């Protein structure tokens, strides 16, 4: 933790000058993030320094070259190239201005033509990729909203379900108790069902000796009598 | 709108492919155009070489013209000298002296005559100095006339040296000496003869007492003055003769010491400038014209323009062309984009990477978190849970429902059974068996008659009291 | 649709732009192809022109060589005029210059002329002048007379007069000799002056070539300057001169070291590597999205299955089967019916037991046939007995 | 906390952080919010970004100066080439040949003059290349009167070349202008620079928008699996606690209770049934019943014999 910690305190001192550091909390994570930030920052600080020094040199080579074409022209063409009409000058400035924008390494048409072509092709490609990327973002936005809609729907439905389960369980405690009792009641009944059966069979209890059979015997006897006479 | 929409989405997909097909055709033409660029720089260099060499040629021609002129100056000295030399080699016959004849002629040459005249003028001037010396004094005023005769003498003298060759003059002078000597020899011979005799045979040829004596003294004085003139003249010629000898050795040494070392030095210098045009033109044909093109980026330091980093991709014929084309494809930069964007683009590339790296790290974490949460949140697994739901469902239909239908049926049977049990209570109470006897008597009364007697009997008992049940 | 219709419109205007740019592009292409051909012809035309200027320069070189040679020849020819003899192969020639000629002969002649004057002064003038009047080196020099050496007087004068004439003759002769010398001595001076001019001339001419040579050597080194010459091959080493390739290499590799291992081939290699790195990181993020997509598709598949199973059409969270819940309510109801039937039976039953307890005459009633079948006497007794308590019928 | 997260994630893309991180270190979030203005959206520090934007403008400025001279230079190269090709086809006026000859020679002469003219000051003590100077080159340029005639002419040729070069530029960016009136085309050339600038800036904004939407899609993707897991968790709770544990127990107790209740009521009815038979069918009564039964059976027998016979 101590080598990283030293680089970070120094890098941070680099940012604030001779000023106090803002308080923060110490932990592992904060340093690792600070270390990636410090790394990006140092690599870029080198890079920008190297780039600036070249740009200064390039400006001086270009200036030197500018002086060289200007001298070449004064000698070759005399003063007359500098005389133009207003519309001549406007046409010139536009040419120059199209060349500076497309960052051409000279004013040739052989360079200029690819530059227009590349600018147009790239602009359309980046725009189409940007359209497709907005549509997808939006689709994913519906998916996330839909998913969220299910989470809440699920909260509500679970909650109503939990209430149903709580009701059913409470009923299940009463039923479980009533059942145990019902089995007990059944065992009591059963002993009394056999004791009674034993007297009842020994008593000569049988079906043709009942009222229903005997009434049935009586109505048949009258009916038979009628046939017998006939 | 669904069907029209589908048709339009098809039209868009169809259009997108067609734009792409056009774009691919444009790209292929662009690639050929980038390859087809103007460098006419090779041709322009060659035009430059022609102009540089035309100018060069003219400059060397100017140098040549200088040498032509130098050669003419030396040729003029050599021509004068060749003619003087040629003229010197001839015989010169002079005017004859035998003093024996005076009817002899050869003509006197011009060299002789011209030399006789310049020596005669000077003799006359020397004679005026002489004539003065006896009359003892140079008087004033003849000195200016004398300067002027000296100038004339110089003029006839300058003419004699330039027109005639030196050997001819020398020779004319040699003869002049001889003639003058011969005049001396005639005086020598006539006078020699007398000397064996009397010195008064000399009174044949060029020929009060106190007064005569003086005349002899004055006459001796006169001879002394002439003798003295001879002494200065002899001593004067003796210095003059010597001085001629010194002047010859001095001149000879100068010819030897000064003129003779020169040709070797000219030979040395001449060899160097032999083939200057060829050494130079040979190096120039190897040279590179943009490398001669110098730019200063400090105000001070001239560096070759080709060695700037900005010009490597403008020029197709540069050796760094290959290096820097490769830098463009590697950093993924278009074939027209400014050289200055390579470095900014590489920093952007480094940035771009850190961005991909973080999104991957973030995503991996999002995936890991979901997997650890799925595992904690499953007790048991979803597949187990789905089977268990289905088992429990199939079981309610198989066990729980059929058992209920059986019980509903059993309650309906019990309910019906209960009604039968009421029929049993009713028979028990009323006992209708009593009416089943057709006419059966015991004690000669029917059961009916006994019942009627019973009913009547209970009613009489009740009647007598004033009760009823 | 409005947005698709605008997109179809937009793509169509683009289509229309690409047809127009493409046709121009075909124009420009053909045209640049024509330029590419012309430029190859321009390099050939220019090469020819150049070869002609070099030809012109071949003549100029020959001419120069010739003039240089003339100057060598001219100076070689010039020095031979400045020769004293060492010929005797030629006795046909003589030197020009007076100093180069043998003056021995003229000088000896002058030496004999002086000797002739000396011999003359010596012989006719008095004995007494023998002291020196003899001469020879150059012949030399007269000392004065004794002059003295009525009839006697007259004779003396006659002798004197002869010496006076003889002395005048000597005097003219020396004076003629002097003129002769005077011409000659001046003749050396005019010649020296000509000689001096040669000395001067050769120095000027020599100096012109010397300067020309110096300028030449400067030129010969200058054009042979290797950096000015056409290039070598590419290197495989990042050139030291170029600060740009070093910054770029540094930026990409993360060098700030001074390496010596800065190679172009390396430079390209690390650049390509970075581009590759970006493509890999993009590819890996794509693989990670696909893993993520599997994880979500699994959770969603799980979710539809679970929701569909708990719900009966999507209505509500039902637990119970409709069929079983309906049955339970239906069975309960059968049970409530069943209690009533039970209650009915017992209610009738209770009432009837209360009657047999309340009236004995009524127990007996139901018992009459029991008595009928078992004892006729008992039936008569009991029935007789109730009539006996409270008077019956009779007839007689 | 949601604000801080959005602010840090939009400005610095290089951090995976969540809200939970900010919750656990309340003070750290304040630190993060402060570091963003000292950086930029580029990752570079604030000072460095300012310097970079300042060098870019200055460079662009010098680059415009080079580019004005460069367009003119290029227009001449194109011109000399044009006229030279036309000279080879035998389709060149005499005036153009003179223009061409004067103009070509002038450019070769300036090109070779520029080689000599040193941004230093040579010594006397140095040779120039090949021992020449500018004056040696001007000597081979044609007479001043032709030069003057080309130059007078050049302004008009230069204006035509500019007009043409601008129109070309216009023709490719906007093919629509070739079918316009002369007035409308003059307007369109005036809009050529601005319009191309607008398309480029639009492409850059379109790139910024892609990165912004890319962040949003990834953040929505973080919350979405977590919601799917809660919805599942609730269903799992329903299934487990209610259907499989509680409800199976509930279903069991109800079915059993209902059976026990049925059977019990039946047996109760049956006992009360038997009590009734005992009171009705005593052995005595049964003996009596047997006699009645026999009397009806005996009667029935007498009638049966008589029916049969």
């Amino acid at each position: 933790m101590d080598e990283k910690s030293t680089k970070i305190i120094m890098w941070l001192k680099k940012m604030f000058g001779d000023k106090p550091l803002p308080p923060y909390e110490v932990n592992t994570r904060t340093m690792e993030i600070l270390y990636q930030l410090a790394e990006w920052n140092e690599a870029r600080d080198k890079d920008l320094s190297l780039v600036t020094e070249d740009l200064k040199l390039k400006s001086a080579e270009v200036k030197a070259e500018a002086k060289y074409l200007q001298d070449l022209l004064t000698e070759g063409l005399g003063p007359s190239y500098t005389n133009l009409s207003r519309m001549g000058n406007n046409y010139l400035n536009q040419i120059v201005d199209s060349c500076l924008a497309l960052e051409l390494k000279n004013s040739s048409l052989s360079s200029y033509i690819p530059a227009v072509n590349d600018l147009s092709s790239e602009l359309v490609a980046i725009e189409l990729n940007n359209q497709e990327m907005e549509a997808e973002l939006t689709s994913l936005r519906k998916k996330l909203t839909e998913a969220l809609v299910l989470e809440k729907s699920l909260e509500r439905d679970l909650k109503k379900a939990e209430e149903q389960c709580n009701f059913e369980k409470a009923k299940v405690e009463i039923r479980s108790q009533n059942m145990k009792k019902l089995k007990d009641k059944s065992e009591e009944y059963k002993y009394k069902i056999h004791a009674a059966k034993d007297q009842l069979s020994s008593a000569g209890m049988e079906e043709p000796l009942t009222h229903r059979s005997l009434v049935s015997l009586s109505e048949t006897l009258t009916e038979l009598k009628a046939q017998s006479m006939a | 709108q669904q069907q029209r929409r589908k048709q339009l989405c098809k039209e868009i997909l169809e259009l997108r492919a067609e734009l792409h097909h056009l774009q691919e055709q444009i790209q292929t033409a662009e690639r050929e155009i980038v390859g087809q660029d103007l460098n006419c720089e090779r041709a322009q260099d060659l035009c430059r070489r022609s102009l540089l060499l035309r100018a060069f040629n003219k400059k060397r021609e100017e140098e040549c013209e200088a040498l032509c002129q130098s050669n003419k100056k030396i040729q003029y000295r050599c021509e004068q000298l060749q003619e003087i030399r040629r003229a010197s080699q001839r015989e010169v016959m002079f005017s004859a002296v035998d003093p024996d004849l005076s009817s002899s002629t050869f003509l006197e040459p011009e060299v002789l005559r011209d030399v006789r005249e310049v020596c005669k003028l000077r003799f006359k001037f020397l004679r005026s100095l002489h004539d003065d010396s006896i009359s003892s004094s140079v008087h004033p005023g003849k000195e200016d006339l004398r300067s002027l005769s000296h100038q004339q003498w110089m003029s006839m003298a300058e003419k004699v040296w330039n027109t005639h060759t030196p050997n001819h003059i020398l020779a004319a002078l040699e003869r002049l000496t001889l003639n003058s000597t011969q005049e001396l020899k005639k005086l020598q011979f006539s006078q020699a003869a007398d000397l064996s005799k009397g010195p008064s045979c000399q009174l044949k040829e060029f020929s009060l007492l106190q007064q005569q004596q003086q005349n002899i003294q004055e006459a001796c004085l006169l001879l002394d003055k002439k003798q003295k003139h001879i002494q200065i003249l002899i001593k004067g010629n003796s210095s003059s003769k010597s001085q001629i000898r010194r002047s010859s050795v001095e001149a000879q040494k100068y010819v030897q010491d000064k003129l003779l070392p020169w040709p070797q030095e000219i030979i040395q210098e001449s060899q160097r400038l032999q083939d200057s045009i060829q050494k130079e033109v040979k190096h120039f044909s190897a040279i590179c014209l943009p490398a001669l093109l110098k730019v200063s980026t400090d105000g001070f330091n001239l560096l070759p323009s080709r060695e700037l980093s900005i010009n490597r991709m403008s020029n197709t014929h540069a050796p760094y062309y290959g290096i820097f084309k490769g830098i463009y494809e590697s950093v993924r930069l278009p074939l027209y984009k400014a050289p200055e964007s390579v470095l900014s683009h590489v920093a952007d590339m480094k940035k771009q990477l850190f961005f991909l790296r973080s999104q991957l790290s973030s995503r991996s974490e999002a995936i890991s978190k979901t997997q650890r949460a799925l595992q904690k949140n499953t007790n048991p697994d979803t597949d187990a849970l789905l089977k268990s739901l289905s088992d429990h469902y199939s079981l309610e239909l198989d066990e729980m429902v059929p058992k209920m239908q059986r019980l509903i049926q059993q309650c309906e049977k019990h309910q019906e059974y209960g009604k039968e049990v009421q029929a049993t209570v009713m028979d028990w109470w009323e006992q209708p068996v009593q009416l089943c006897l057709p006419s059966e008597e015991r004690g000669g009364l029917t059961l009916r008659q006994w019942r009627e007697r019973w009913t009547v009997a209970v009613t009489a008992l009740q009647r007598a009291t004033g009760s009823r049940s | 649709i409005e947005k698709l219709e605008e997109e179809v419109k937009a793509l169509q205007k683009q289509k229309n732009l690409h047809i127009r740019r493409r046709n121009k592009l075909q124009m420009v292409e053909s045209g640049n192809r024509q330029m590419c051909l012309k430029s190859k012809d321009k390099e050939e035309e220019t090469g020819r022109a150049f070869q002609e200027v070099l030809h012109l320069l071949r003549v100029t070189n020959k001419k120069l060589n010739h003039e240089l040679q003339s100057i060598v020849n001219g100076v070689q020819t010039l020095m031979s005029f400045f020769s004293t003899p060492e010929t005797a192969c030629e006795l046909s020639s003589q030197p020009i210059f007076l100093s180069q000629l043998l003056l021995d002969k003229y000088l000896s002649l002058e030496e004999q002329s002086t000797a002739a004057l000396t011999s003359f002064t010596k012989e006719h003038f008095f004995e007494g002048m023998s002291k020196f009047v003899e001469g020879s080196d150059e012949n030399f020099q007269l000392v004065q007379l004794n002059v003295n050496s009525k009839g006697d007087y007259d004779l003396q004068m006659a002798h004197q007069t002869s010496c006076s004439s003889r002395q005048d003759l000597v005097c003219d002769h020396l004076m003629k000799q002097k003129a002769s010398f005077e011409l000659l001595q001046l003749g050396y001076e005019l010649e020296l002056r000509k000689h001096r001019d040669v000395y001067r001339e050769l120095g000027s001419i020599v100096q012109e070539l010397k300067e020309s040579g110096d300028k030449l050597e400067e030129r010969l080194t200058m054009l042979s300057d290797v950096n000015l010459l056409s290039a070598s091959k590419p290197r495989s080493n990042i050139d030291s001169k170029d600060l740009t390739s070093h910054r770029l290499y540094q930026l990409l590799d993360g060098d700030n070291t001074q390496k010596l291992f800065r190679t172009y081939d390396g430079l390209e290699s690390v650049a390509q590597k970075l581009s590759q790195d970006i493509a890999s990181m993009r590819d890996q993020l794509e693989v990670s999205e696909q893993e993520h997509s599997l994880l979500l598709s699994k959770l969603d598949s799980h979710l539809k299955e679970l929701r569909d199973f708990m719900y009966p059409e999507g209505n509500t969270l039902m637990l119970t089967t409709p069929e079983l819940s309906g049955e339970f309510h239906q069975l309960g109801s059968q049970l409530e019916k069943l209690n009533h039937i039970t209650v009915e039976i017992l209610g009738d039953l209770q009432l009837k037991r209360k009657m047999l307890e309340s009236n004995k005459l009524q127990q007996i009633e139901k018992q009459l046939y029991v008595y009928f079948f078992q004892n006729e006497e008992q039936l008569k007794s009991i029935v007789g007995k109730l009539e006996a308590q409270t008077g019956g019928g009779s007839s007689a | 906390m949601a604000q801080t997260l959005q602010y840090v994630s939009s400005r610095l893309s290089m951090l995976q952080i969540d809200e939970e991180d900010l919750e656990r270190n309340a003070q750290f979030g304040k630190v993060l919010i402060e570091l963003c203005p000292l950086l930029g959206p580029n990752g570079g520090s604030a000072n460095l970004n300012r310097e970079l934007e300042e060098t870019r403008r200055e460079l662009l400025l010098q680059r415009k100066m080079w580019m004005r001279s460069e367009v003119i230079y290029q227009l001449v190269q194109e011109m000399l080439l044009d006229l030279q090709v036309r000279k080879l086809e035998g389709s060149l006026t005499e005036e153009e040949r003179k223009f061409q000859d004067g103009l070509q020679q002038c450019m070769l002469v300036s090109e070779c003059s520029r080689l000599l003219t040193a941004d230093s000051v040579p010594p006397s003590d140095s040779t120039s290349i090949l021992g020449l100077d500018k004056q040696d080159l001007l000597d081979l340029l044609p007479p001043n009167m032709l030069v003057l005639w080309v130059r007078d002419r050049l302004q008009k040729q230069l204006e035509e070349a500019l007009k043409k070069k601008c129109f070309t530029f216009l023709s490719f960016h906007q093919p629509e202008t070739d079918e316009e009136g002369d007035v409308l085309r003059a307007a369109k050339v005036l809009r050529l620079a601005s319009t191309l600038e607008d398309e480029k800036r639009r492409l850059q904004n379109e790139q910024e928008k892609h990165q912004e939407m890319r962040a949003l899609l990834e953040k929505q993707q973080e919350i979405y699996p977590h919601v799917l897991l809660r919805c599942l968790s609730l269903l799992r709770q329903a299934a487990s606690e209610l259907r499989l544990r509680a409800q199976s127990d509930i279903d069991r107790i109800n079915a059993e209770y209902l059976e026990a209740k049925s059977n019990a009521l039946f047996l109760k009815l049956r006992m009360e049934e038997l009590q009734v038979l005992t009171d009705c069918y005593t052995p005595e009564k049964v003996l009596v019943h047997r006699q009645i039964r026999d009397t009806l059976e005996a009667g029935v027998k007498k009638e049966k014999q008589e029916l049969s016979t």
